RNA sequence: UCGAGAGGUA
């Protein structure tokens, strides 16, 4: 059971994908920061 | 607790009041196996089978 | 580690773990206790009502 | 008597016989007397 | 009522039985609960309606607010060969085909 | 672990005070009359004082 | 320079196949610790 | 539109502690000088560790932790300049004006444990001997064997940074309240209720006197704010029996130091310290 | 050809699951000193439905410039102000500044004198009002400012805005009046935030900013705090065994009213009926069995349900009643910020009805006691033997609280009643 | 590092309010509440002196926004250094004061 | 004792009912069931506090220990039992219940830099690295680089501070080829010890354990004894927080809003309870009254709130567990008391570093 | 590394 066939092969092959440049981290609050400004 | 399914169990992921001083009934796993998972209590032991038989002692009570 | 002293076992676990595990590969596997009907009483059940008596060694039921 | 013990000497005497079940069996007692009974028997 | 067969509608068995009593029932407002026979009862409009009516209701009871047009547009798309179609795959292809 | 110094919430030093905390417990005094006796007034040198945990002993002899 | 285990001994074994100790017969050793100095930033 | 004119009077006075009261001035002028005392004023601390033997038990960077909050005397913290500031040595080892060497070397050959204290630490320079209290600060406990060998490096540091070269010890300041009675509504009040009151107060604040049998104000400085009396008060019946409001103008200062300076240099340390301070944030004219 | 990010540039910033358009909100980066964390202003935290307990927002950098310039043109905060959903303001003040406002413009008891006001005056745009407040004692200099007037340097002097309900009214930027109800500051269809909005849309958000910070500033100034005194809910201990005896009278008055509603069924209408009927004391004589029927039939509970909260909303009322202005969890019920009164109620008086959705083997038996809980003939021993029976409803009343604790039975009943929401 | 000030960058810099007249802003870098609440309330006690008031919007930025507003008889970089040099002789003469309690 | 000769039976305890895991709580049956079943399931298994007394022996991957594991200051009947100190771990700190310029919304934490870097809540990551080889140990490819730490037989020396691509396990061929284990791009730390092992079937066995010390950082993550979960919003300087009238700084500050929605009283009685114990009984009375304070916090035996209330006043605070701060930016008195007491608190293994992608 | 089974995060 490969697990990616059928339907979950759809989603993860064309539905479902992956891209560079991008970043996750956990999120603090800092009210001194603008609303439309984000901490990195 | 061995369910054949995990969505549908029935009421056995709630506590019963034979769960009182045996196992605790606050403290349970939370996810897909919420109730079926049971923490022991303190004050818990088990059963062993007996090498004697109490079958004689029995009829001697009356 | 059972039996005698435990002036070695200080040389050793670190008194911290009463054992109920089993070494298999380097990793302690526990066991779980499994909740199973009990085979000694009479089990009564409903569509279809029926009555039955559980086998204790061999299928007997 | 029935009261001649005390309220206090009852919590004391719950208290040492907590300590002296724990001090016997202790946390985990039924995993090694279920595998000392199938080694025996 | 009683789904034991659906040989005959429900809707048209009650009609035969309120006969003694056809003139106090209001059958101008009178109408089935269900959506999927209300638009072969009364037409697509009615069950598009009540279709609209139950989603309000279920919006209301959620707690949340949601524009009109946002409803509207759902029960419209939902029936524009005529009949509500299901939301599985097989409706979908249905109202494909 | 060692009794820790400089009691972190206050910055009053305790390093040196844990051996004559435990020999004002080896006589009869209890923890409140000990920790007066090392003048200590806020409770914050007093809750490291008697929160502190001997464990290096254990590592000494394991 | 490795340490036994139970037995208090320096194999000093750098051979491939040289992984039991001598005259203890247990194949568990520690390396040793050199003199190095390490700086830490307190 | 001009200065202030604080007046100063001491308690107390001693080696580690010292209480004063501050008179005639803003509550900003106590909060700074708090403060400066708290973080601004520099001590000598080791921050640099290197280490050889490390057979004991406990880790290196736990010994190092715990040797760097060791206190040490900070008589020299002023004269002295900054490891960054200093331009003659990149830092190594002993320094004229910056870094301290400590040299410590602990071996047990006896059965019974040996406590690697804060005595067996020494240094080339003896300005600069870790503060002695005893049996000192407990380093590391040996058994049999396990040799222990470091050389340490202290330098000049600001209480701000990592929170280990500040000298004071919860160094506060109160308002000094002033107890005001109306003297009338006492004599209404029954002498149950006078005992009830004089037991609602959370510390020795107000005292019963038999020979005039009325409450009167014994140790006024130790209120601590909480609005008990106040609410028992209310509670009563009387709504101004008792009114108590702090004073603006009058403090009464509580330094701790920690042994590195004394509590008078620890303060005096801070007034130049915060002059400094007020010399470089003024701005010269322009034209 | 790569450089690294810097500040100005612009990043898609998501929470998954994605629940409706407005997780996805394009946000100008803003470096910090800070490492291995992202800093996030509380206030955007509706849009994304998540709260700093360990979330994780991962951001995506678009590369080609086109998608850069219709990021920050569609995606961006300030396009995604109006709400599509509802059409009201997707932004709204948040817990700490509702109840700071809250605060604010209610207390009406305590003045800001020149040095605080001109201190808050340097986070708000807007400049200082007149004191309006020259002398409040013969000998009181120093003129102080109104907390209402603190509030009105949060609007432009164009802007006018009236809310009749909670009686608002602002005139040229000034709030004149206000009431209670606090029902103008949260979100809704005439909250000012949608009205301010809907005056320029222009410097909304840093209105939004600026209003945060200076009620952060004031409520620090000030300070909120939830103390032991706010969960006992009484001035001393009479008022506490009041309140008791009160809960117990309601909750047994409650008790009556349920079952009063019960006999509203085709088998009582001989009963109901206006005659002579011998057996009016078997109705009230059996006040166990009222309990066990309830339990066994679905439309008996859910009558017996509808029952008890009419006759508990009294009940909650106490709260105000024996309940000071200045208790944090009054404020914070009243603001809207957080919580509602029953979870006061639970907090202090009483914990109130618990009841169970799902069929179970076992019933509460009316008391939770440990006297009940050894009755053989309790529904929870299986069955009252009333003609065995096979499944329950349950259904209890608790009537400790969580301040004065709750013994194994009833931490039993709420945990058999609780355990539905972990569920997965 | 972050007590050093920045490379290049003066501690105290001078900026005029164009909209008010008599008004400016100082921006002190690396400074923290300790100068900014004393320069403050020192202000205050000056008649000329109509606007005082500090403020530290980013913590991570040590920067201090001092905002000083006069009437028509003294600039306001008159009264900040009139302020601060108030302050000097407020705390020599607190040291000459404890100097003296302390012998 | 009230009512004989109608009980059969009686119960040792009460508290002995729930698990291991739960009885160890305060005021259990105070606090809200889901609160109670996060505490006694999760948080209690994600706790970092007593790794093992013998870590020399064991080479498990990713064993964690507290510096200075502290027990609570309340005490409880199964604990006491049991006599053994590793049901708690954490340690315990000052807790003010007080917004801080809005730093700690949605139950954010405010933590003191001072009281860090003191040595609070500082813990120690190992982790260990293990190769089988049945190609032999050794040290090849002269003059590739990264091998600088790895010595004759192929492992580096006992304190050498290993980063990412560098080799931490030596394996090569007669031939020349290197089948070696380097460091991924999240692995770093410093070599703690190395242990060479062989079964019976000749299989030679390699671990090297790497060690860092772990400081709390913003993002980590932090859990109370009664459900209360956040992480580390902001880090404040000692002399900005609001002091007290014996300069006690508090060490932690969380939001009040997070109680009304959470419902978990008994936090604020541990918290006043865990005060009254710790604050001194002067009272200027030569009897000895420290033996008649209540300390016990057996669940289904907890003390009244009047008794907690009449401990606390008897120590020379509030009876409701608030005190006057004063705000230590301005130095101003705050109008409101600020509810302050040393509350039990829980590092857990979540790190913001960990979760970095 | 490609997979499977577990345990956890929001
Ligand atoms: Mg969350
Ligand atoms: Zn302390
Ligand atoms: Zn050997
Ligand atoms: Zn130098």
């Amino acid at each position: 059971t490969p697990k990616l066939c059928g339907l979950r092969f759809m989603k993860d092959v064309l539905l479902g994908k992956r891209s560079d440049h991008t970043f996750r981290t956990v999120v603090v609050g800092d009210p001194s920061l603008k609303l439309n400004e984000i901490g990195i | 607790q061995q369910v054949l399914y995990t969505g549908k169990v029935g009421d056995a992921r709630y506590p019963h009041p034979s769960h009182w001083g045996r196992v605790c009934f606050l403290s349970t796993p939370d996810g897909e196996n919420c109730g079926l998972v049971k923490n022991m209590s303190l004050l818990g032991l088990v059963s062993t089978q007996s090498l004697e038989s109490v079958v004689e002692k029995l009829f001697a009570c009356g | 580690t059972s039996e005698k002293g435990k002036e070695n076992c200080k040389k050793g676990d670190c008194a911290f773990d009463q054992g109920g595990y089993f070494v298999i590969k380097g990793a302690e596997k526990v066991f779980i206790a499994q909740e199973q009907m009990c085979t000694k009483r009479l089990w009564i059940s409903n569509s279809p009502w029926t009555v039955s008596f559980r086998s204790e060694n061999k299928r007997n039921r | 008597n029935l009261s001649e013990l005390g309220e206090g000497f009852l919590q004391s005497f719950c208290k040492k016989a907590a300590t002296s079940f724990f001090d016997k069996y202790g946390l985990i007692s039924h995993q090694l007397n279920s595998y000392n009974y199938f080694i025996e028997h | 009522m009683y789904g034991d067969r659906g040989k005959r509608n429900c809707w048209t068995a009650l009609l035969e039985t309120c006969l003694p009593i056809m003139d106090m029932i209001d059958w101008g407002r009178s109408h089935p609960d269900n959506i999927r026979q209300c638009c072969s009862v009364y037409g697509i409009d009615a069950g598009r309606s009540i279709f609209v009516a139950n989603l309000e209701s279920a919006v209301s009871d959620t707690g949340k607010e949601i524009l009109r047009e946002h409803l509207l547009l759902v029960a419209d798309s939902l029936s524009v060969t005529g009949e509500f179609v299901a939301l599985n795959a097989k409706g979908w292809s249905k109202q494909r085909q | 672990m060692i009794i820790p110094v400089r009691c972190f919430t206050c910055g009053k030093v305790i390093g040196n005070k844990w051996d004559q905390y435990l020999d004002l417990l080896q006589l009869d005094y209890t923890e409140g009359d000990a920790l007066d006796a090392l003048q200590l007034v806020r409770y914050c040198c007093r809750r490291m004082l008697m929160t502190h945990v001997d464990l290096i002993e254990k590592l000494l002899n394991y | 320079t490795y340490v036994c285990g139970d037995c208090g001994q320096e194999n000093t074994l750098k051979s491939g196949d040289v992984i039991q100790c001598r005259e203890c017969g247990y194949r568990i050793l520690y390396k040793k610790r050199t003199r190095r100095v390490v700086q830490y930033e307190a | 539109t001009y200065q202030r004119f604080p007046k100063i009077k001491i308690r107390e006075l001693k080696d580690d502690y010292a209480k004063f009261e501050l008179r005639e001035t803003d509550v900003s002028m106590a909060n700074a000088l708090r403060r400066v005392m708290i973080s601004e004023v520099p001590t000598v601390a080791i921050d640099l560790v290197e280490i050889e033997v490390n057979s004991s038990v406990l880790n290196d960077e736990f010994i190092a932790h715990r040797l760097g909050l060791i206190p040490l005397t900070s008589e020299r913290a002023m004269s002295m300049r900054f490891s960054r500031d200093c331009d003659a040595c990149d830092g190594d080892g002993q320094c004229e004006f910056c870094s301290v060497e400590f040299r410590l070397s602990s071996k047990c050959v006896t059965d019974q444990t040996l406590d690697v204290t804060s005595r067996d630490l020494y240094s080339a320079d003896p300005t600069v001997t870790p503060v002695d209290f005893h049996k000192g600060i407990i380093i590391v406990k040996l058994r049999r064997g396990q040799e222990l060998k470091l050389r340490a490096i202290a330098r000049k540091g600001i209480g701000k940074d990592h929170a280990k070269w500040s000298p004071a010890a919860t160094v506060t300041f109160m308002y000094e309240p002033d107890i005001i009675i109306n003297e009338d509504m006492m004599d209404t009040l029954s002498d149950e209720e006078k005992i009830d009151l004089i037991e609602s107060s959370p510390t020795k604040v107000f005292g019963m006197d038999p020979v005039t049998r009325q409450v009167v104000v014994v140790d006024p400085e130790a209120y601590t704010y909480d609005e008990e009396v106040i609410k028992k008060a209310e509670a009563m019946g009387k709504p101004g029996l008792i009114e108590i409001s702090p004073k603006d103008d009058s403090f009464i200062f509580t330094v701790e130091s920690t042994g590195a300076v004394k509590a008078s240099q620890l303060v005096l340390n801070a007034i130049d310290l915060l002059k400094q301070k007020l010399d470089a944030v003024r701005l010269s004219d322009d034209t | 050809i790569f450089r690294s990010l810097m500040d100005g540039d612009t990043v898609l910033m998501n929470r998954p699951p994605s629940i409706h358009q407005h997780s996805l909100i394009a946000m100008t980066v803003r470096i910090l000193p800070t490492t291995s964390v992202v800093s996030l202003n509380p206030i955007c935290c509706l849009p994304f439905r998540g709260d700093f307990d360990g979330d994780c927002l991962h951001g995506y950098v678009p590369q080609s410039i086109q998608a850069k310039v219709e990021l920050d043109e569609l995606v961006a905060l300030d396009k995604q102000l109006i709400n599509r959903q509802n059409g009201r303001n997707l932004l709204s003040l948040g817990q700490d500044s509702l109840t700071a406002a809250y605060l604010v413009n209610v207390e009406k008891n305590c003045y800001l004198n020149r040095a605080q006001m001109q201190q808050l005056q340097m986070y708000c745009p807007f400049q200082l009002p007149p004191p309006a407040i020259i002398k409040a004692s013969p000998s009181s200099t120093e003129p102080q400012w109104t907390g209402m007037q603190l509030f009105g340097m949060l609007f432009p002097p164009g802007f006018d805005y009236t809310y009749p309900l909670n009686n608002v009214v602002v005139s040229n930027g000034e709030l004149l009046s206000f009431s209670e109800g606090s029902a103008w500051l949260r979100d809704g269809e005439g909250n000012f935030i949608e009205r301010l909005l809907k005056h320029d849309k222009g410097k909304v958000l840093d209105i939004i900013y600026s209003a945060q910070e200076m009620l952060s500033q004031w409520l620090l100034m000030r300070g909120l705090s939830v103390s032991l005194a706010d969960l006992y809910l009484s001035s001393d201990l009479q008022s506490r065994k009041n309140l008791t005896e009160e809960i117990s009278y309601g909750l047994r008055e409650a008790e009556q009213v349920c079952n009063k509603q019960q006999l509203m069924v085709e088998s009582w209408r001989d009963f109901l009926a206006v005659n002579g009927e011998d057996k009016e004391e078997d109705s009230v004589s059996d006040l166990a069995r009222f309990c066990y029927e309830r339990q066994k039939s679905a439309t008996l509970s859910e009558l017996a349900v509808s029952a008890f909260k009419d006759a508990y909303r009294d009940v909650q009322a106490l709260a105000y009643r024996y309940g000071d202005q200045s208790n944090s969890f009054l404020i914070m019920s009243k603001a809207g910020s957080k919580g509602n009164i029953g979870k006061l109620v639970q907090h202090s008086m009483c914990i109130g009805l618990q009841n169970s959705a799902v069929s179970l083997s076992f019933g509460f038996p009316r008391e939770l006691t440990c006297a009940a809980w050894n009755d053989p003939n309790s529904p929870l021993r299986g069955a009252k033997g009333k003609t065995t029976t096979e499944s329950y409803v349950p259904y209890g009343v608790i009537e400790n609280s969580f301040l004065t604790g709750l013994n194994p039975l009833e931490s039993f009943v709420h945990s058999v009643t609780s355990r539905d929401s972990s569920f997965s | 590092e972050r007590f050093v000030v920045p490379e290049g960058t003066k501690k105290v810099s001078y900026d005029r309010d164009t909209k008010i007249i008599n008004a400016a802003s100082f921006t002190v870098e690396r400074e923290d509440h300790t100068i900014g609440n004393i320069v403050r309330m020192q202000l205050h006690r000056d008649e000329n002196v109509l606007f005082a008031g500090y403020q530290l919007p980013h913590p991570l930025k040590y920067k201090i926004i001092v905002r000083i507003h006069t009437t028509s008889q003294s600039s306001p970089m008159q009264a900040y250094n009139q302020a601060i040099n108030d302050l000097d002789k407020e705390l020599d003469y607190l040291k000459n004061q404890f100097e003296a309690e302390v012998a | 004792l009230k009512e004989p000769k109608i009980y059969t039976h009686c119960e040792l305890d009460l508290s002995f009912l729930l698990g291991v895991s739960c009885a160890v709580v305060p005021f259990a049956n105070h606090d809200h069931g889901r609160r109670v079943l996060y505490q006694s399931q999760k948080h209690c298994q994600q706790a970092i506090g007593f790794s093992s007394t013998n870590p020399n022996i064991r080479c498990d991957t990713l064993s964690q220990q507290l510096f200075y594991p502290q027990k609570p200051l309340f005490k409880t009947l199964a604990s006491e039992c049991l006599k053994k100190e590793v049901l708690f771990n954490g340690q315990n700190a000052i807790v003010a219940v007080n917004v801080h310029l809005g730093y700690n919304q949605e139950d954010s934490i405010v933590m003191n830099k001072a009281s860090l870097e003191r040595g609070m809540f500082r813990s120690e990551q190992i982790r260990s690295y293990k190769a089988e080889v049945d190609v032999q140990f050794g040290k090849t490819h002269s003059k590739i680089g990264k091998v600088d730490s790895l010595e004759d037989d192929g492992f580096p020396f006992i304190g050498a501070n290993m980063s990412t691509g560098d080799i931490v396990i030596g394996r090569c061929t007669e031939s020349g080829a290197d089948h070696s284990i380097k460091l991924k791009h999240t692995e770093r730390g410093i070599v703690q010890k190395v242990v060479l092992s062989s079964n019976d079937e000749g299989k030679n066995f390699a671990a090297v354990s790497l060690r860092q010390v772990r400081s709390p950082c913003l993002g980590d993550k932090f859990s109370s004894m009664h459900g209360q979960k956040g992480v580390l919003g902001y880090l404040e300087e000692q002399q900005n927080f609001p002091f007290t009238i014996q300069g006690i700084v508090p060490d932690i500050v969380i939001n009040p809003h997070a109680f009304p929605s959470r419902q978990t009283p008994g936090q604020l009685l541990e918290a006043a309870l865990s005060k009254g114990i710790a604050c001194p009984i002067q009272k200027e009375g030569s009897s000895a009254a420290y033996t008649k304070l209540t300390r016990h916090a057996t669940p289904f035996s907890t003390p009244g709130v009047t008794e907690i209330t009449e401990q606390l006043h008897r120590a020379g605070f509030s009876r409701w567990g608030n005190e006057r701060v004063y705000n230590g930016r301005s130095g101003e008195m705050m109008r409101s008391m600020i509810f302050m007491g040393p509350t039990f608190y829980q590092r857990l293994v979540h790190m913001s570093e960990d979760k970095v992608k």
